[PDB]
RNA sequence: CGCGGGGUGGAGCAGCCUGGUAGCUCGUCGGGCUCAUAACCCGAAGGUCGUCGGUUCAAAUCCGGCCCCCGCAACCA
RNA sequence: CUUUAAUGUUUGAUGUUCUAACGUUGACCCGUAAUCCGGGUUGCGGACAGUGUCUGGUGGGUAGUUUGACUGGGGCGGUC
RNA sequence: AAUUCCUUGUCGGGUAAGUUCCGACCUGCACGAAUGGCGUAAUGAUGGCCAGGCUGUCUCCACCCGAGACUCAGUGAAAU
RNA sequence: GCUCGCCGGAAGACCAAGGGUUCCUGUCCAACGUUAAUCGGGGCAGGGUGAGUCGACCCCUAAGGCGAGGCCGAAAGGCGUAGUCGAUGGGAAACAGGUUAAUAUUCCUGUACUUGGUGUUACUGCGAAGGGGGGACGGAGAAGGCUAUGUUGGCCGGGCGACGGUUGUCCCGGUUUAAGCGUGUAGGCUGGUUUUCCAGGCAAAUCCGGAAAAUCAAGGCUGAGGCGUGAUGACGAGGCACUACGGUGCUGAAGCAACAAAUGCCCUGCUUCCAGGAAAAGCCUCUAAGCAUCAGGUAACAUCAAAUCGUACCCCAAACCGACACAGGUGGUCAGGUAGAGAAUACCAAGGCGCUUGAGAGAACUCGGGUGAAGGAACUAGGCAAAAUGGUGCCGUAACUUCGGGAGAAGGCACGCUGAUAUGUAGGUGAGGUCCCUCGCGGAUGGAGCUGAAAUCAGUCGAAGAUACCAGCUGGCUGCAACUGUUUAUUAAAAACACAGCACUGUGCAAACACGAAAGUGGACGUAUACGGUGUGACGCCUGCCCGGUGCCGGAAGGUUAAU
RNA sequence: AGGACCGAACCGACUAAUGUCGAAAAAUUAGCGGAUGACUUGUGGCUGGGGGUGAAAGGCCAAUCAAACCGGGAGAUAGCU
RNA sequence: GCUUGAGUCUCGUAGAGGGGGGUAGAAUUCCAGGUGUAGCGGUGAAAUGCGUAGAGAUCUGGAGGAAUACCGGUGGCGAAGGCGGCCCCCUGGACGAAGACUGACGCUCAGGUGCGAAAGCGUGGGGAGCAAACAGGAUUAGAUACCCUGGUAGUCCACGCC
């Protein structure tokens, strides 16, 4: 579970691990990898484009199975792998011709589970169908935005959508942060939540635990200088202009809300 | 202390040379002010 | 030293700006209520408008001198 | 003159439906071994979004600037 | 008090003597709760004060050993 | 030439970078060298860099650059796909000795290895920009098996000694040996072989993966070292020998044992934790379009070729970078003896230097140091500076606490040399002999030799035995920030920043936001347990009142209100 | 195991002294801090002038930074010396 | 050893006993929409609050959280705290019938261990209603109270502490 080292040094103190004995302990499938190289924050001009982006430990990108595109075949649960750009744990999964596709462990999943894919499959945790066999008020997780993308939203650790209502070939969802929006009705859904449940509780500890993870620090507003930030300046620690980003745009509860083609799909706006 | 040049020819090449001139309107303007004043190390090279 | 505001019944404070008529609450005195007090009810009285002087028909008021209170200022080398 | 009724007609303001504009950083095929791109089928949105021009508002994100003088040194006060 | 101007405020400890320091008193010119308040083990080439050790810091310097200084030969500047 | 002195984890010996003849020889001394100069990194003339195995070029690929069309943009140009470059990366192959005034794994002697072209012979299905395997990988830590390497012993050779002793448990020197091939080890990984079948590997597949039977229990792979061999060979102390006196020529003994042992190798391993750890080709393998009395593939052998460029020297410095022959800076590799935990440090070896001004004097005073009567911070802004503490083992050790600490708290005791225990013990290493065997680099037993702590008891010497170098100052009350960390390169290292953590708030993915006239990228090949902004800043106990003004979110009726 | 303790290499630069027309346009000496990580470092690339980068000093961007360097407007302007 | 103690076994009985997992209707609040219109709401009276931007009222539909009318009783269950809509699974205790069996294994119990209303605390979810603190309106000599409109913690959930 989320265990906790004891503080034999500072910094040791406030630490807590989440171990899982799901995970393999070995080595992650060679035909499913691809290097990934980690770029500052950089765009093609060359600019920090997003700031604290750097550092971190070199990892290597496994390719993940999203769409399912191989519906009505039988797939057995392999090994429990850990897959770090993920936030959640990935399931190595064989299905019935001998083939390995990566996928989302979902929650109530362990080493040895089966699962098929289509709407044939019967309504279990870990299976994928279209959201028009789905029954309504179920709970699933990545759902897909369009029939064929493959899955973009509640695709993170222990993160899941609650459908609320199927209206014809739109479904109501229920987002994660309180959102409602419809989606097409052939979109398909993955049953139950994302595993790893528990990777809410990590505590990092050190400032170096955050640093090879892969974020750098960020220096406070009131910390720099006039030129250099909107608030700047000031004999000793001294505020008084609304807060602001560094950019001028006031930040703080400013709804930044400008789409307008999917103004339609979404009911009931986050309150 | 250290100061502030460390020679490597590679890199005095990659971002001085001929062809480093060649690429851009911006750097063959440079190189036709050279001709212009008669210059005998029109850039560096051996 | 200078700038600005202030001094009004016992007390705290309006009115002043844009002059002739000084108001409000508690308080003080007398009466009533209750066995007695307070609270509450009824009523009346109560102010040299800091002080001196000038202007106007008329000055708490408008201006100036002085006394007192109050806030600020009282600096850079 | 006014309260007002039916029709015709004149432009305008909403709502719904539709497909051909358009979007498509959805699926698939081809040029092609190429996640770019163009075209072709098809699905989903749909005369919206977005773009040009005009226009009101916000706007130190950014730019060009002003912020006086005498002064028993300058500032404050004071004065023109 | 990293905040108290008036002030070395007052009282007590420390000292032969204590504008600093420690602990309290509230008359807080003008502390105060995420421009965070109040404590805190540990940490600190950090700020303040105390006691021991230790010594030329000082009382009050004395001697000695080397490199320059002085002398001789050669070479031979500088600000002004 | 003879002593003295100095560095010796460098002031030594070699590469990369970077310079560009500074390398070597003869000769010259005007100018250069901070002086002299017959000297030299200076002048003049000459000589020197020898490669199929080193490196580069070459094949491959990362970041990233360029980038046919194309998208986009006032032009320039920006972005980017197919592609094409790009090592600091992966990929074939050589070691020893001798020789020059200067070059050498490049030349000579000896002995091997790698890849292709061509040809003969005997066999035989080969064949892509496609697929699969391989390459292919993290930090930290532990242990075992070894070598480089060193000490000692025996052996061989010289000497037996200018002051007392020294034919002996005596002294000095040497006792070196590669790649390749053969064996296939300690040890590591993994269960092997066969038949049938498959919506899988964008087409196919005898290859890979997958699902069922059969059979055996071992097979396969990997692998430093030692040992043979290479090698009755080379080298080789030291004589004999000729000195143009610089050196050459010739000859040539021993060449083994034990022990200690790395940061080198086995290890691109093994165990474990987590932050989860390049790519592509060579290489092996399977086929398609096809081609099959072929072409080609496999193997043995004969033979040809392996081009081009760099190669000198400096490379921790008078040869690079700092204007200089500048007390400075510069990545990598080897890195011995005694003491020592050690690459610290001290003294030495190999090897290389005495840092380009010297000679006298012995004043004040300055810099670098030593000792210091009595006192002990009385100095002063202030214990700044110096002094002093300083090792190992053992005993012992407070308040307080987040129960880890505080703590090496503080404060003390024993240390030398010799003898004995014990002709060196515990322990480690470990031949011969013996026995067995699925017989080899095997397993037990066996114990010689070698090596070797620490302790107990006793004795003795010094004023002082961790005697030198090296090597904490300690404790108390308290302010600030939690802490390791970062910052003003060239006056500010802090209480400033950051930080894990908390809170608010923004964002529903063609995401907010950001760079960009745009496309396109980053955000993220992530998606609300996520990402961005802002404020505060571990943790503990908390975080009270105001919506007036300002900003912002929401509501839209009315009033006002632009273009049209 | 540890942003763990002690301590060389390595990086850093707290106190003092010397030096200040120096040995040197920030160094030497005696000591100090970190020393398995937010560590250090080599080679090679990328971000640029109102731009970059910044554990944020308005520090750094070739000994120059509250706006680099070079050329060009330009013989800018100067009620001033 | 015996058997009246205690305990086990064969078969049943009633039950809000406990834990986990599902589900239903009433009712409230809220959200969008339709009808429709000046009060609604509140109290001792009044005021804050809400409403002509159109509430309350009524109807349709939808999202949700907590609590379970009636049955319900000085009825039942457990050691106690305490526990009630219904349903499933796991499971404890109690009592009764006729006999058999072990054969005193029993009574109590300092210290020690576990369970233990509510409120409170911790990490992470949830939030309808109700409601400390708090704000305002009244009440009053004053009201940092009772009364009234709102309203955060909390009350709910899993895992820990007290």
């Amino acid at each position: 579970a989320v265990v906790k080292c004891k503080p034999t040094s500072p910094g040791r103190r406030h630490v807590v691990k989440v171990v899982n004995p799901e995970l393999h302990k070995g080595k992650p499938f060679a035909p499913l990898l691809e290097k990934n190289s980690k770029s500052g924050g950089r765009n093609n001009n060359g600019r920090i484009t997003t700031r604290h982006i750097g550092g971190g430990h070199k990892q290597a990108y496994r390719i993940v199975d999203f769409k399912r595109n191989k519906d009505g075949i039988p797939a057995v649960v392999e090994r429990l792998e850990y897959d770090p750009n993920r936030s959640a744990n990935i399931a190595l999964v064989l299905y019935k011709d001998g083939e390995r596709r990566y996928i989302l462990a979902p929650k109530g999943l362990k080493a040895g589970d089966q699962i098929q894919s289509g709407v044939d499959a019967a309504i279990k945790p870990g299976n994928t169908l279209p959201m028009r066999n789905i029954p309504v008020g179920s709970t699933v997780h990545n759902v897909e935005m369009k029939p064929g993308k493959g899955g973009q939203l509640a695709r993170s650790a222990g993160t899941y959508v609650q459908i609320v209502a199927r209206d014809g070939a739109y479904v109501t969802l229920r987002l994660r942060s309180g959102e409602m929006r419809k989606v097409e009705a052939d979109c398909r859904a993955t049953l139950g939540e994302v595993g790893n449940a528990e990777h809410m509780l990590r505590v990092l500890g050190k400032a170096g635990a955050a640093r090879w993870r892969g974020v750098r620090p960020t220096v406070r507003g009131t910390a720099m200088n006039p030129v250099d930030h909107p608030h700047g300046g000031g004999e000793g620690r001294n505020f008084g202009k609304h807060p602001v980003t560094p950019w001028g745009v006031q930040t703080k509860g400013k709804k930044t809300r400008s789409n307008k083609r999917t103004d339609k799909f979404i009911v009931r706006r986050r309150s | 202390m250290k100061r502030t040049f460390q020679p490597s020819v590679l890199k005095r090449n990659r971002s001085h040379g001929f062809r480093a001139r060649m690429a851009t309107k911006n750097g063959r303007q440079v190189l036709a002010r050279r001709r212009a004043k008669g210059r005998a190390r029109l850039t560096v090279s051996k």
